[PDB]
Order: structure tokens, then C-alpha cells, then sequence
């Protein structure tokens, strides 16, 4: 509760200062800002005609002389629309490809637990918090990241009675004196028991097997 | 005052031997940055820090600590 | 990634005459935004190399004493004796993939030597550090303990690995030797990357052959119109040649935007399989390869990436 409550306040201090994290949504607006200012600047272009104003063609010329010059100005304004609408079909295909990526992360990451790596956020996934955004969505990914590291002494199996003891769920570690059973994500040293170990095979076919005594809890319970 | 790249000739930059995270790319590994009496320097890009992990048969590393971090991804809709 | 190109408006449309450059002020912003559309392709081609090839910002190196599980890993590791850092498989991958009119070729940002140092860093994190290299700081897991916990995701216990470990080295080293012999004999497996060269070569050979076509005009040479015909009759015949070459330029920019969208979905499929199959273990069928998933080996490739999947059959 000390680590999680400070981590949400670092998001609020970052979004109040740095404006370039939301700049992927600002490129949605700025590509549409150049697209609506595209067709305004095409009206001032002469398109090979003398003047671009349609009142300065038909009222200044003969009707055989106008219909050559008017049909150059319409076809130049048809090609400005054929550059515009074809660009709006290509750029919305990148939005709808990202909309299926956003609807997958609303389904998989938010509604339940997902085991995926670098999809629901970097590290082991816990939960996701959706937040609303203009022309988009803002995800908050709560992840599980380990920090400190410590080196231990391992072995694949433990030889006791002549049968190899394989670990069921866990790893075998040692501090240099006694062999312990811990887990991959965390350090919790335990007493070696028969319920935590699995017995298969002999000790000859295992490369790197060490000798220790597997503690049986039933052996103090015989006389008690 | 002049440097030859694989993309072409670059005039107005100073070639340095330091390699870190740059800002303005040029190309073919050459990248430009403006840092500090101030000028624009061009150099070869860094891949990050050097880390060589140990390897033996008998040594395992179990983490004793964990830190919950919050990351932010923004997808347009 | 694809080949980044740039089209000059002055040299391609005009025949280096003073009459053609004065008539483009009436046409204006036609070829200005088409150069900006090819600029926005070339920004996104460098973003495809950042998402796929480099997953992490940390570089891992191989230890100089090599014994890994009784296996031969030296075909995917780079050669320190050569000045160029390349593995034994990527020597075969680079060799099977095969005048200035005003069209230039933009060079790529990330060089192919720096792609292989993203390749040898993530192969060092897979062998030495386990699956924890992309999910956090790199731990030290020995290689006999890596494959025992990679069998536990598909339902296989530790009885299979430790007894049969000498029989895995006959199976795994013979299967990876058939990959090296198949890519050296035939170039048809790399032909998906050869089409990325070939679709860009047919697009550039389309655009340079439209200059010899007449486009409705009498002559396709701008010097033959101005030195012969009258200047009221020259402005009809030159402006047919300007408009017909811009329709070939409108065809060329639009077809490259379709191929930029097809290479975006393939790179997002490639950056998914770097994040899932290489940096972790998946339970999926026909995603990380056919059958059960164990591990994945990325390799460097021109204009792409070659995945080596290790499957359990």
C-alpha cells in the first residue's frame, strides 16, 4: 500500500508536466488539420487556366471559350478530391487496426488476468485500469516487477535412500550449509519434506545430484 | 567542421567519440544531437549499457524483493 | 521493413527547361504533399525496426567459456574472429536475397550490423538468463533448470528431461543441421523477403518508363515543343505532359501507402511474436510453431526477420 499509492501519483505528475505522452492522439488531430487545410489551398491554384474564379471565366469569355477553361477547373477540383478521400480511406485503416488492438486489451487485460508478455504491460500482469481520452483511450497497467537479486547454490536433485528426489513446485537453493526449497519469484526458505518432493528413478542417471536427508514428518509421529 | 557519412557529406557538425541516446536521426548509424559554447554533434548510436551476466552450473539467482510499477499505453480509437 | 524512396518534383516532371518550371506555380501544391506522404512512410519504416528488433534496452553478452547443456549452440552465436559480427546461419541468410533520373533511395537508420547486435543480445538473454530478461532484470538460471520449467507449461514433468538428456542432443543437433542445409541449397524459403525487393523494383521500373510515353501529346520531349510550335500552341502540349506524369505520380504514392499498410500488419505480427514466443512461453497452437512451444530463436534478415522455433512433437 506504500508502493502502489505512490505509483498512481507519479502518473498524475507526469501527465501534468509532459505533454508529449498524449502526442499519439495529437497526431490524429494534426493529420486531420492538414487534411482540412488541403482543400482550402487548392481553390487558389489556377490549374492551367488564366484565373481560378468561375465568375472570372464564364462572364469574361465566349461560351465556346468558357467551356474549355471551366472543364479544366472542375477536373482539377475533382483530382483534389480524389487525393483527399483516398487519403481518408488509408489513414482510417490504421485507426481501425488500432481499434481492434484497443478492443483486445479491453477484453483480455481489463476484464481478466492475462499471461502475455509486453501486451498488457511490461512484466508479470496483475490488472489494467482503462481511462477515457479524446479520440482514444488511456490504459494504466499494474505490473509485477522484481527488484533485488541474490545468488544461491543449486542442484537438480537430492539423493537420499538411492532414489532421486525431484522438486514438485519450486527450486532447490542453498546458503552454503543447508539445502532449502524456495520459489522462482520470491525467497521463502522451507524445510524439505516428502510432500514437496517427487520420487522417481535412481541416483545414477541424474547429472549433478547431491546427497542430503529428506525429512519425513511421519517418523517423529511413530512414538508420539 | 565537416564529416563524411555513408548517407553523404555533413557540414556544420563535430564528430565525437561519446555514444548515448540521441534526438535527431540522420541515417546509416549516424545520429545528431544538440548539447553544450553550444554546437551540434554527430556520433554513432548506443545500444544501451553493457551487462555481462555470469554463468556456471551450480549458481542460481532468486529475487528477494518486488516493486509494483504503473506503465501507461495510449491507443487511439 | 521496406525500401525508403524519395521523389523529386523538379527533375522527374520537367525536362530541365525554363518553360516547365514556370508553369508549376499555377499547379502549386500537387507534388508538395506527395513528397510529404512519402516522408511519412519513411518515418514509419524506422519505427518498425525499433519495435521488432529491439525489445529491451539492455545488451547481454556471451560468456567466453561455452558449455551449454551438452548442446551445440555455435551456429546461432556470432563469430568473434570476423570483423563483421554474424552467425553461421545469418551468413546463409544475407547471401540469398538479391542511372539517377531524379529518384533517390533513402538509406536506413538502423544498420544491419546493429540488427545482429540486437540478435546476439536477445539470444544471450534466452540461454543464460531464462525467461526473466524481458520481464525485469536478468537473473542467473542454469540451462538444466530452464527446460524443466519449460516442460511444465505443456504438461510434462521433470522425469523426461534428466534421464533422456543424452538422447535430446542427438535429436536437437541433427534437426538444426537440416535447417542450415536447406537454406543453403534453396533460396525459395527466403522468397517472401525477395518479393520486398521485387515489389519495390517493379514500382521504380514503372515510374521511369512513363517518360517515353506520349500521354496524348504529339512529342514527349519538352524541348521539341518549345523550339518548333507556337507559344499559344505550346501551352496545350506541355500541360498534357505535366498532367499525365502527375497521374503516374498519383498512382505511385497511393500504391506505396497500400504496401506500407501491409508491411505494418506484418511487423505488428512480428513484434507480437518477439514479445510472446521469444521473450516468454506460450501455450498456443500454430502461433509459436506447430505443436507445443519450448523456445524461439530470432535471427537477422534483410528487410525482415527469420524465426527459429523449437517444437515438441
Amino acid at each position: 500500500a506504500n508502493q502502489f499509492n505512490s505509483a498512481i501519483g507519479k502518473i498524475q505528475d507526469s501527465l501534468s508536466s509532459t505533454a508529449s505522452a498524449l502526442g499519439k492522439l495529437q497526431d490524429v488531430v494534426n493529420h486531420n488539420a492538414q487534411a482540412l487545410n488541403t482543400l482550402v489551398k487548392q481553390l487558389s491554384s489556377k490549374f492551367g487556366a488564366i484565373s481560378s474564379v468561375l465568375n472570372d471565366i464564364f462572364s469574361r469569355l465566349d461560351p465556346p471559350e468558357a467551356e474549355v477553361q471551366i472543364d479544366r477547373l472542375i477536373t482539377g477540383r475533382l483530382q483534389s478530391l480524389q487525393t483527399y478521400v483516398t487519403q481518408q480511406l488509408i489513414r482510417a485503416a490504421e485507426i481501425r487496426a488500432s481499434a481492434n488492438l484497443a478492443a483486445t486489451k479491453m477484453s483480455e487485460c481489463v476484464l481478466g488476468q492475462s499471461k502475455r508478455v509486453d501486451f498488457c504491460g511490461k512484466g508479470y500482469h496483475l490488472m489494467s485500469f482503462p481511462q477515457s481520452a479524446p479520440h482514444g483511450v488511456v490504459f494504466l497497467h499494474v505490473t509485477y516487477v522484481p527488484a533485488q537479486e541474490k545468488n544461491f547454490t543449486t542442484a537438480p536433485a537430492i539423493c537420499h535412500d538411492g532414489k532421486a528426489h525431484f522438486p514438485r513446485e519450486g527450486v532447490f537453493v542453498s546458503n552454503g550449509t543447508h539445502w532449502f526449497v524456495t520459489q522462482r519469484n520470491f525467497y521463502e526458505p522451507q524445510i524439505i519434506t516428502t510432500d514437496n518432493t517427487f520420487v522417481s528413478g535412481n541416483c545414477d542417471v541424474v547429472i549433478g545430484i547431491v546427497n542430503n536427508t529428506v525429512y519425513d514428518p511421519l517418523q517423529p509421529e511413530l512414538d508420539s | 567542421n565537416v564529416f563524411q557519412t555513408r548517407a553523404g557529406c555533413l557540414i556544420g557538425a563535430e564528430y565525437v567519440n561519446n555514444s548515448y541516446e540521441c534526438d535527431i536521426p540522420i541515417g546509416a548509424g549516424i545520429c545528431a544531437s544538440y548539447q553544450t559554447s553550444q554546437s551540434i554533434i554527430a556520433y554513432t548510436m548506443s545500444l544501451g549499457a553493457e551487462n555481462s551476466v555470469a554463468y556456471s552450473n551450480n549458481s542460481i539467482a532468486i529475487p528477494t524483493n518486488f516493486t509494483i510499477s504503473v506503465t501507461t499505453e495510449i491507443l487511439p480509437v | 521493413s521496406m525500401t525508403k524512396t524519395s521523389v523529386d518534383c523538379t527533375m522527374y516532371i520537367c525536362g530541365d527547361s525554363t518553360e516547365c518550371s514556370n508553369l508549376l506555380l499555377q499547379y502549386g501544391s500537387f507534388c508538395t504533399q506527395l513528397k510529404r506522404a512519402l516522408t511519412g512512410i519513411a518515418v514509419e519504416q524506422d519505427k518498425n525496426t525499433q519495435e521488432v528488433f529491439a525489445q529491451v534496452k539492455q545488451i547481454y553478452k556471451t560468456p567466453p567459456i561455452k558449455y551449454f547443456g551438452g548442446f551445440n549452440f555455435s551456429q546461432i552465436l556470432p563469430d568473434p574472429s570476423k570483423p563483421s559480427k554474424r552467425s553461421f546461419i545469418e551468413d546463409l541468410l544475407f547471401n540469398k536475397v538479391t542511372k539517377f533520373k531524379g529518384l533517390t533511395v533513402l538509406p536506413p537508420l538502423l544498420t544491419d550490423e546493429m540488427i545482429a547486435q540486437y540478435t546476439s543480445a536477445l539470444l544471450a538473454g534466452t540461454i543464460t538468463s531464462g525467461w526473466t530478461f524481458g520481464a525485469g532484470a536478468a537473473l542467473q538460471i542454469p540451462f538444466a533448470m530452464q527446460m524443466a520449467y519449460r516442460f511444465n507449461g505443456i504438461g510434462v514433468t521433470q522425469n523426461v528431461l534428466y534421464e533422456n538428456q543424452k538422447l535430446i542432443a542427438n535429436q536437437f543437433n541433427s534437426a538444426i543441421g537440416k535447417i542450415q542445409d536447406s537454406l543453403s541449397s534453396t533460396a525459395s524459403a527466403l522468397g517472401k523477403l525477395q518479393d520486398v525487393v521485387n515489389h519495390n523494383a517493379q514500382a521504380l521500373n514503372t515510374l521511369v518508363k512513363q517518360l517515353s510515353s506520349k500521354f496524348g501529346a504529339i512529342s514527349s520531349v519538352l524541348n521539341d515543343i518549345f523550339s518548333r510550335l507556337d507559344p499559344p500552341e505550346a501551352e496545350v502540349q506541355i500541360d498534357r505532359l505535366i498532367t499525365g506524369r502527375l497521374q503516374s505520380l498519383q498512382t505511385y504514392v497511393t500504391q506505396q501507402l497500400i504496401r506500407a499498410a501491409e508491411i505494418r500488419a506484418s511487423a505488428n505480427l512480428a513484434a507480437t511474436k518477439m514479445s510472446e514466443c521469444v521473450l516468454g512461453q506460450s501455450k498456443r497452437v500454430d502461433f509459436c510453431g506447430k505443436g507445443y512451444h519450448l523456445m524461439s530463436f530470432p535471427q537477422s534478415a534483410p528487410h525482415g526477420v527469420v524465426f527459429l522455433h523449437v517444437t515438441y512433437v
